[PDB]
């Protein structure tokens, strides 16, 4: 009887490195875009509507989390898309279906 | 001598005690060590609820003695 | 360690009983009062 | 300054009854007020427009209590309607 | 400000697929992916805007972006909600 | 309704406090319904008593704290009265 | 009753000692502290992490613990004073035995108890004297410790080690392959926090060695309050020359004494028993009705043999 | 002397400022007397519930703050907490660990 | 270190029987 306790070149196949991304995406929660990219593309949106606006530092922001948390939604769906159709590839065709059925697209 | 005084919550107390104190002492004790007021407590031993009038020495009680300490709860 | 060996064997044991003579009480010439200790051993 | 408000003190002092030891983050505690307010928009907006229906003129201690177990889901209704009618009646004999 | 929509590059378009959870990726999708996100913020910052300039200021804030989001059925919490 | 009762409890407790300390919890209450019966490994064992999923707190291995050289000395008069376990 | 912050205690088999910038040395930087002080005290690097502070203690709510004196005594004849619910124990102890069990709790070390006088080793207690004279708060116990020469502990361990080498033992072999005078010591210089110690390694215990049990020749202690002697608490003092160091012994086999050995005048403290030890002569009372050194002189003798090895052991 | 009427009731939420939201609001003409403790006790069983999975998230993952993550797992990891906010995004929430099984490998 | 360490090291660097050490202990001094 004794005290018991808690303690005491390569090239990786491709499917795995893919599979490990997953794993350490998944778990992180930060942005997954360019900041300044974004700046400008909001920026350069809104040109269509207002010719000079100011775009406090907050609503840029703003915008860039739900862009991460509409596209990251959308791609879930997708995904099932393809797995249905007996493949592993996401295709453009599938992005469509999903938006269609979703209401996106009617 | 000491006495044991357990409490629902997981806290045993070990009061000092003489078998001439009567109850109403213990209770007067527990306040003063704890400060909860006598009324508001209620005492058992053995099965037997320790009546209010009554001495400690009448119910035998020696030292390292335990007994429960259940509270008569309310809003 | 070969020169630890013949140290050892040979000068250590009683340098280091003189040594601990003159730190039990110090003279103001130790050394030669040392020097003098171990002569006369040998 | 003009001075807003919140909900950041009851929060914490909810906290610091669930988990005596823990302690929230800023942008948490930002998360946890839009949480707040967003519920009771929900919930009194549905109330208001269930005391519209009945054409009576006041939204009283009933319709909150529709509008709770209409919007809540199956369990969270059970118990949010029973913390709701304690509190109220612990209120009322007071 | 011109052509702008090219700073959505492949690699973010990788990342977000990664968390959405797909492993193999096509081609193509790096076109249709920057066609949907103009088209999402399109319809998000034209209510902002309208939403800014009917309180007769030139300045988009964050209440501006949250009520377009809860507006469109995608409320967002955090950003003074 | 376990974490419902539990709060309601505490708080009976919090609003009683005006009165006193002697009365705090084991903070570790988010446990899992288990029972004690006899096992195949070794005569008595744990076994659950409701479906649980995994990456879940089931329950704290609570005990008398002591330093090594107590545990030792306590291992060896356990070894000696027999009880080996 | 003061307790160390930031110095390294004495634990996991490692000793440890402040050093001094020193220039004549050029492979090491650095030679051994005289002390923080002038005379022998308190040995800060092996005590207990609880035991608090020449006087001793720990608090009130706190199980035994023990200090050891500095100087460690090979042989001869050495005397001093120890000045005295809290309880204390007085006795000595090699190397083996641990800061958190009370002296006498296993085969390293011999201790006395403060009520009733009574002689702890290897755990159990004993009442070999019969006078059984009670102690008060203000006594001096005198100790009177006298070991055999140096050469016949030497010839002793000889002897073990001409049973060992066959006797016991008929990976053998490398094992009858394996200095008694030559002292090699092992040190390194490690920085902890900005500060700066040595760290060197220590004793294990083993199976106590067996043949007669060994005995240190003519070995005696001897213990004295105010005058009167109280018998002698021990004869068969174990030797020592017997004591395994901490060994990764599958290392060396996968590749293929530190002038510290003895007992030292240990010091326990239990909820709050204080006490005190006398080293030198001027405040000694009792040296004259042995008839003689203090325990000062060797502390002074291990600080020369200290830094003589350290002067020979750098080429 | 005073006494905070979101305390007669054993509630830690003000019931004065949710009366005063009821009221100036404009929900309806009139508001009951015990609407607003009713309202506020629903509103501090709801942030107590969510609080809790929140701090045994924040617990069992080392460390003792709750941040936006450990809420975005409180949330996605219940069954009905997760219906109250299916339609919401909680910024810097990231998103729960999950891969197909079709995906794995064999 | 003031006294002796210095006279000790040259010594032993030197380092013929313990009297060569023990003259060369006198003339160092």
């Amino acid at each position: 009887a004794r005290t018991l306790q808690t303690a005491r070149p390569h090239r990786y196949r491709p499917g795995t490195v893919a599979l490990r991304e997953i794993r350490r995406y998944q778990k992180s929660t930060e942005l997954l875009i360019r900041k300044l990219p974004f700046q400008r593309l909001v920026r350069e949106i809104a040109q269509d509507f207002k010719t000079d606006l100011r775009f406090q530092s907050s609503a840029v922001l703003a915008l860039q989390e739900a862009s991460e948390a509409y596209l990251v939604a959308l791609f879930e769906d997708t995904n099932l898309c393809a797995i249905h159709a007996k493949r592993v590839t996401i295709l453009p065709k599938d992005i469509q279906l999903a938006r269609r059925i979703r209401g996106e697209r009617a | 001598m000491q006495i044991f005084v357990k409490t629902l919550t997981g806290k045993t107390i070990t009061l000092e005690v003489e078998p001439s104190d009567t109850i109403e002492n213990v209770k007067a004790k527990i306040q003063d060590k704890e400060g909860i007021p006598p009324d508001q407590q209620r005492l058992i031993f053995a099965g037997k609820q320790l009546e209010d009038g009554r001495t400690l020495s009448d119910y035998n009680i020696q030292k390292e003695s335990t007994l429960h300490l259940v509270l008569r709860l309310r809003g | 360690s070969q020169t630890r060996k013949y140290l050892n064997t040979n000068v250590t044991p009683h340098l280091l009983a003189g040594m601990r003579l003159i730190a039990v009480q110090q003279p103001e010439d130790p050394l030669r009062v040392l020097g003098e200790y171990l002569i006369e051993q040998s | 300054k003009t001075r807003k408000e919140s909900y950041a003190i009851y929060v914490y002092k909810v906290l610091k009854q669930v988990h005596p030891d823990t302690g929230i983050s800023s942008k948490a505690m930002s998360i946890m007020n839009s949480f707040v307010n967003d519920v009771f928009e929900r919930i009194a907006g549905e109330a208001s427009r269930l005391a519209h229906y009945n054409k009576r003129s006041t939204i009283t201690s009933r319709e909150i209590q529709t509008a709770v177990r209409l919007l809540l889901p199956g369990e969270l209704a059970k118990h949010a309607v029973s913390e709701g009618t304690k509190a109220v009646t612990c209120y009322t004999s007071a | 400000l011109r052509d702008n929509i090219q700073g959505i590059t492949k690699p973010a378009i990788r990342r977000l697929a990664r968390r959405g959870g797909v492993k193999r990726i096509s081609g193509l999708i790096y076109e249709e992916t920057r066609g949907v996100l103009k088209v999402f913020l399109e319809n998000v910052i034209r209510d902002a805007v309208t939403y800014t300039e009917h309180a007769k200021r030139k300045t988009v804030t964050a209440m501006d972006v949250v009520y377009a989001l809860k507006r469109q059925g995608r409320t967002l919490y955090g950003f003074g909600g | 309704d376990n974490r419902a009762s539990n709060r309601r409890f505490q708080q009976d407790i919090e609003a009683q406090k005006a009165a006193i300390l002697l009365s705090l919890n084991q903070l570790n209450k988010r446990k899992k319904p288990v029972m004690f019966a006899r096992s195949a490994i070794h005569n008595w064992g744990l076994y659950a008593l409701d479906s649980i999923a995994a990456k879940e707190m089931i329950i704290e291995y609570v005990g008398e704290r002591i330093r090594q050289p107590v545990a030792e000395m306590r291992e060896k008069r356990y070894l000696k009265n027999g009880i080996g376990s | 009753f003061v307790r160390t912050e930031d110095i390294p205690l004495n634990r996991r088999h490692f000793v440890y000692r402040p050093c001094s910038a020193n220039p004549f040395f050029t492979i090491l930087g650095y030679g051994c502290t005289e002390y923080p002080f002038d005379h022998s005290g308190m040995s800060v690097m092996d005590r207990s992490e609880g035991l608090s502070i020449d006087l001793v203690s720990v608090p009130d709510q706190y199980g035994w613990r023990t200090a050891r004196s500095d100087v460690c005594i090979k042989e001869g004849m050495t005397y001093w004073e120890v000045e005295v619910t809290p309880h204390l124990r007085f006795g000595v102890c090699r190397r083996e035995a641990s800061l958190e069990a009370p002296v006498g709790f296993d085969v390293y070390g011999y201790g006395i108890r403060d009520i009733s006088l009574e002689s702890i080793h290897e755990g159990k207690l004993n009442c070999v004297l019969e006078n059984g004279s009670p102690l008060k708060e203000g006594d001096k116990i005198g100790f009177l410790l006298s070991l055999p020469s140096i050469h016949t502990q030497i010839k002793q361990a000889k002897e073990f080690t001409k049973r060992r080498i066959f006797a016991l033992n008929s990976n053998k072999e490398f094992q009858r392959a394996l200095e008694y005078n030559d002292v090699v010591r092992d040190q390194i210089a490690i920085r902890y926090k900005n500060q700066l110690f040595f760290e060197a390694t220590d004793y294990v215990k083993t199976t106590k060695p067996e043949y007669d049990y060994y005995q240190l020749e003519d070995s005696y202690l001897a213990i004295f309050q105010n005058g009167k002697y109280l018998g002698k608490a021990f004869e068969n003092l174990k030797p020592l020359l017997f004591s395994e160091l901490q060994y990764n012994e599958k290392f060396y086999l996968g590749y293929w004494n530190n002038n510290k050995l003895g007992y030292y005048p240990t010091i326990s403290c239990f909820n709050g028993g204080t006490a005190r030890i006398i080293s030198e002569e001027d405040k000694l009372e009792y040296l004259d009705q042995i008839r003689v050194n203090t325990l000062d002189t060797l502390y002074k003798e291990q600080i020369a043999e200290d830094i003589v090895w350290d002067i020979i052991d750098e080429l | 002397k005073a006494k905070t009427r979101s305390s007669r009731a054993g509630l830690q939420f003000p019931v004065g400022r949710v009366h005063r939201l009821l009221r100036k609001g404009n929900y309806a003409e009139r508001v009951g007397a015990g609407a607003p403790v009713y309202l506020a006790a629903v509103l501090e069983y709801l942030t107590a519930e969510i609080l809790e999975l929140a701090g045994n998230a924040a617990r069992d993952n080392k460390k003792t703050r709750i941040i936006p993550r450990h809420l975005q797992l409180a949330v996605r990891n219940d069954e009905e907490l997760n219906k109250l906010l299916g339609r919401v995004t909680i910024a810097q929430g990231g998103v729960l660990p999950n891969i197909q099984s079709v995906l794995l490998p064999k």
